């Protein structure tokens, strides 16, 4: 098995928006989770 | 049930005498009348 700690979240692209739109949405989500330090900690990408 | 069919006879000797390759003839016939699948392309991120 892997680390088996935390959660594994996938941000799928269900409308054919492309890579740039998907990355922008991921950045937006990161901006959102930064406002809840008391519930979510250490939220980071798993890619390059 | 059986249906009428169109038979096109290609004279290889005449084609050679006119300097026309058999591959060109067959490709032209098949592509024009039967449709030829060349390769893929990316449509909204999907291979088609």
């Amino acid at each position: 098995l892997g680390t088996a700690t935390g959660f594994d979240f996938e941000l799928i692209d269900q409308g054919g928006l492309g890579h740039e739109k998907l990355t922008q949405a991921r950045n937006q989500l990161f901006g959102m989770v930064a406002q809840h330090p008391d519930v979510l900690t250490g939220v980071r990408p798993n890619g390059l | 049930e059986d249906t009428p069919q169109f038979k096109i006879d290609i004279d290889q000797e005449k084609a050679q005498a006119l300097g026309v390759s058999i591959s060109d003839i067959n490709t032209t016939l098949g592509a024009a009348w039967g449709g030829s699948y060349v390769n893929d392309f990316i449509d909204r991120g999907r291979v088609k």
